């Protein structure tokens, strides 16, 4: 169901308008709360002493109708950045008057225009209104993809329209929005109502609005084409933009008068909503968690809950890959002539509730080879589930071991060690330190599954996720601690500014006389767009055995691995990045005996502070 | 009566005289429960704004931003709904019947002006567009998106059907000529608000800005005066051989000016904004203003 509203600049009778708009089938109505031509003097007599009422009564609709069905519109004469001081001062008073009457009626949203470069005094008055009373209402900044000046008909003789491509110039309306929201200090109540023109701009201009808090999309009746039967429709390029906005779940506003001569327009958006690219298995399970920041799990430091193990286990494709890696490994180690004699010692290191234990047993059956299992598990709650499985089903074949793999003294050495100690950034659950301590009871020719894993980083733009991080300022800690820590998040409203590159790699077994798990990595990311850097997305790849692999990297993503969301490393100050410039990021993996942690810094195109120095805001517990 | 509303709306927007001297008053309710408008006729101008002593009256669906005569009987109207309405009088001129109401603009229609011929007219809207209309066929002949902001005022040439002016909040004053492939031409300061052609001279016009300044300009290639303290809402020349320029404003003051824009007459009679002015063709010395104070002030200009 598409959330849709009507935009009118003319309301003779407020009750009869809603009734017609309701029968047309819109959810809400954008309208003027004061009449749009009713200009108002505040300083100069005798116009300031005008007898009231100054607008309609609040009693004409119920309190419920104002809260849900009505959206306010700033009157078009209000120009707080006029060059004339009198129009500037009357606009200030009129804007506070209209915004305060919107707050009095309790409207859910209020539309303000961005239709010029200098909206500085407009921003100040809105910021004044935001810091006046504890009321919580949205402010939709109405701004177009292309300015009216840049889409005008080429009909002025002595002022022709430029036919040359201006790359930065064609994105000017984004700079109107960026300057306004920056002046208002990234208020969560200030969002975008993006207005679409009859001719769309280049893709880079549309891509400029990726990551931005778009709460509405205004579609004029004039942009709609006509088909053979006569109904209102849109071009293929316009339909492509609507499918992007439907994923952002924007409220589609319709503006202007009926040219196709009204539900014909709204019924077309419904037709596009049904006939879309279908909901895939990744997006289906990921519904709800879009750009929701969570703490990355720490299965070493913390004991994971029963439902957290249930979430890991609901993934039969990922364990059939583990089954395949063990199946191929057992054939390579044990030949056909040593089938009944050679029993292989498998050791599931971090066995949880025995999904790899079952995958190891199913692998031995299809391989037709004998095995001996060790379900090693630190979390003594999960050991209850293992020992109930071991008693009821597995029997003496599986030996459960309620122990830390780094502490455990093994009775015999392992032919294969299977494990699943990887997070969204590969090594962020400390698989390297865990297997390093478990390496002594692997045999000289022993295999690790996984044998190798690599983390990946990519720079991203999302002013939405920047605000989500900014809103995690907690009470009894550093006020910028939220920016110096990773978050597991289904990244949704964002812009990948460069292809991901590999950051840290680890191999198992680690056959080195001197083992160091600390790292330092310098990456350089070519950026071909104008944008703002807000953080770095993190993914990982892993080799289970030979060619059997797992990956959450978007371009080489494994099939049906739905629950596994990527990680986000934010930065404190968003960095401006021009088209052509290189984002140079630095990443350290650091440790002592007690804690492991990441530090990171941007060094180009401008220098950031080092984030999380000495793990002051974030540590991973050993 | 007959078939007309009892109470006239508070905010008087337009006031025009036809040849025989009947006064066309247009009005909007810009506040209160219902935001509608209305069209009125006063064969006795002194009776206005009293509703009971009027010749004709009718209710419109939305407010009236501007209107003008179409010869002697027709009334062209610029609506809030985004539509140009044409109303024609009946045989006895008792009723005011709607001829058509075409919804072509996407925003409020702010300004409207009939061309020299009388069969065609031009409108200007907050949707940025300017549309040339055919009043016989009731259709848009041409639709022009020249400006980059609200179209504030459009003024048809007195004697040339092709030529007309327009001004807008994009700070442009366009001289139009529909015979050219590119008809608009930018002439060339604070934003231009009002326009008026010189009635005798085809190549000369005047424009008022938002800062209360009226300026005299020739098409080829300048004199100006600080008349008002606030925006100049309208500029209307008199019917005299050497005409006088009436100038309206949001400072609630009228000012009649000479050829060189010097202050002859001043009137602070209106208590709200003065919206439109019109000279009587019967007596050229009189001047009728209307404003949002709901007054019809009949002035006596010393000439
Ligand atoms: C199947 S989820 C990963 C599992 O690895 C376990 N784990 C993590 N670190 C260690 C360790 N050092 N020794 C044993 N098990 C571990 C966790 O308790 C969890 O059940
Ligand atoms: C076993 C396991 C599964 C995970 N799934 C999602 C995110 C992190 C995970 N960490 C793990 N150790
Ligand atoms: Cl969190
Ligand atoms: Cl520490």
């Amino acid at each position: 169901r598409v959330s849709s509203g009507r935009d009118l600049n003319c309301v003779p009778e407020i009750a009869d308008t809603l009734g017609a708009v309701a029968k047309q089938g819109f959810d809400f109505l954008c309208m003027p709360v004061f009449h749009p031509r009713f200009k108002r003097e505040f300083i100069q007599e005798p116009a300031k002493n005008r007898p009231g009422p100054q607008t309609r009564s609040d009693l004409l609709l119920s309190g419920r109708d104002w809260n849900t069905l009505i959206v306010g519109k700033l009157s078009p004469w209000i120009r707080p950045d006029s060059k004339v001081e009198k129009i500037r001062r009357n606009s200030e008073a009129a804007m506070l008057q209209e915004l305060n009457f919107g707050a009095y009626l309790g409207l859910p949203a209020f539309l303000l225009p961005l239709n010029q470069e200098d909206n500085t005094n407009l921003a100040r008055v809105l910021t004044n209104h935001i810091h006046t009373g504890h009321h919580s209402s949205m402010f939709w900044m109405r701004v177009p993809l292309v300015a009216p000046e840049d889409l005008r008909d080429d009909i002025i003789e002595n002022a022709p329209t430029t036919h040359t491509e201006e790359y930065s110039g064609e994105e000017k309306t984004w700079m109107w929005w960026h300057n306004f929201r920056t002046l208002c200090d990234y208020s969560k109540r200030i969002a975008v109502a993006l207005e679409i023109g009859a001719d769309l701009p280049s893709n880079h201009v549309i891509d400029r609005w990726l990551g931005e808090p778009i709460k509405a999309a205004i579609l004029p009746t004039s942009i709609f084409l006509t088909n053979k039967k006569g109904f209102p429709v849109l071009s293929k390029m316009h339909q492509r933009l609507i499918f992007r906005l439907l994923k952002l779940e924007v409220q589609f506003i319709i503006t202007g008068t009926n040219h196709h001569s009204f539900c014909s327009y709204l019924q077309y958006l419904e037709y596009l909503s049904q006939n879309r690219p279908p909901p895939n298995a990744y997006e289906l399970f990921a519904k709800g968690y879009e750009d929701y920041l969570q703490s990355p799990l720490q299965p070493l430091m913390d004991n994971l809950e029963s439902q957290t193990y249930e979430v890991f286990e609901k993934d039969p494709i990922k364990y059939s890959q583990y089954q395949q890696a063990i199946y191929k490994c057992l054939l390579d180690r044990v030949p056909e002539e040593e089938k009944d004699t050679n029993v292989q010692v498998l050791m599931v290191l971090g066995a949880g509730r025995g999904p790899l234990v079952n995958a190891s047993l199913r692998a031995a059956k299809q391989a037709d080879r004998r095995i001996k299992l060790y379900a090693v598990e630190k979390n003594p709650n999960a050991v209850v589930t293992l020992e109930n499985w071991q008693f009821e089903e597995w029997g003496s074949q599986v030996t459960v071991v309620s122990s830390d793999m780094r502490e455990w003294v093994a009775p015999e050495k392992a032919d294969i060690i299977v494990s699943e100690l990887l997070g969204s950034f590969a090594d962020n659950e400390l698989s390297p330190e865990c297997l390093d301590g478990a390496q002594h009871f692997l045999k000289d020719d022993g295999v690790s599954i996984p044998g190798e894993y690599t983390s990946f980083l990519a720079p991203i733009s999302s002013s939405k996720l920047y605000n989500e991080v900014r809103a995690c300022r907690e009470k009894d800690r550093d006020p910028e601690a939220q920016f110096e820590m990773p978050y597991v998040v289904r990244l949704h409203n964002f812009h990948q500014l460069s292809a991901p590159q590999p950051c840290f790699t680890f191999s198992h077994p680690n056959r080195d006389p001197m083992i160091d798990n600390n790292r330092y990595c310098t990456l350089e990311f070519p950026v071909e767009v104008n944008t703002v850097l807000h953080g770095f997305a993190g993914y990982f790849e892993t080799v289970l055995y030979q060619d059997i692999t797992l990956s959450i990297r978007p371009e080489t993503h494994s099939p049906g691995m739905f629950s596994w969301f990527p990680i986000l490393f934010p930065i404190k100050q968003p960095i401006t990045v021009r088209e052509g410039q290189t984002i140079c990021v630095r990443f350290w993996r650091c440790s002592n005996s007690k804690k492991v942690w990441y530090e990171w810094a941007v060094t180009a195109p401008v220098c950031s502070a080092i984030h999380n120095p000495t793990g002051r805001s974030y540590t991973i517990g050993l | 009566p007959p078939n007309a509303p009892a109470c006239m709306e508070r905010q008087l927007e337009a006031a025009r005289y036809r040849s025989d001297g009947a006064l066309l008053l247009g009005a909007s309710s810009l506040s209160g429960r219902c935001w509608a408008g209305s069209l009125w006729l006063f064969k006795d101008p002194c009776a206005a704004p009293n509703e009971g002593f009027c010749s004709a009256g009718v209710q419109t669906e939305a407010g009236v931003a501007d209107l003008t005569w179409v010869g002697e009987r027709g009334i062209l109207v610029a609506s809030d709904s985004g539509a140009v309405e044409l109303w024609e009088l009946d045989e006895n001129e008792t009723l005011i019947v709607s001829k058509f109401c075409k919804y072509e603009h996407d925003d409020i229609v702010s300004t409207v002006s009939v061309l020299s011929s009388g069969t065609q007219a031009v409108s200007g809207s907050k949707d940025i567009c300017i549309k040339v209309w055919d009043l016989a066929q009731q259709v848009v002949l041409s639709s022009y998106r020249a400006h980059a902001a609200q179209v504030t005022c459009v003024a048809a040439s007195p004697h040339k059907d092709s030529v007309f002016l327009s001004c807008s909040e994009d700070n442009r004053i366009l001289l139009w000529d529909t015979r050219c492939p590119k008809p608009a031409s930018q002439i060339g300061g604070y934003l231009p608000t009002s326009l008026a052609w010189h009635p005798q001279q085809s190549e000369v016009f005047v424009f008022g800005d938002e800062n209360g300044t009226v300026s005299l300009v020739d098409t080829k290639s300048v004199l100006s005066s600080a008349v008002h303290s606030q925006c100049v809402t309208g500029l209307v020349f008199s019917p005299h051989s050497v005409p006088f320029l009436a100038s309206l404003s949001e400072d609630c003051s009228l000012a009649v000016l000479d050829s060189s824009l010097s202050e002859l007459f001043r009137s602070q009679a209106h208590r709200d904004f003065v919206r439109d002015a019109t000279w009587s063709p019967l007596n050229h010395s009189l001047l009728t203003t209307v404003g949002w104070d709901h007054q019809v002030v009949h002035h006596v200009v010393p000439t």
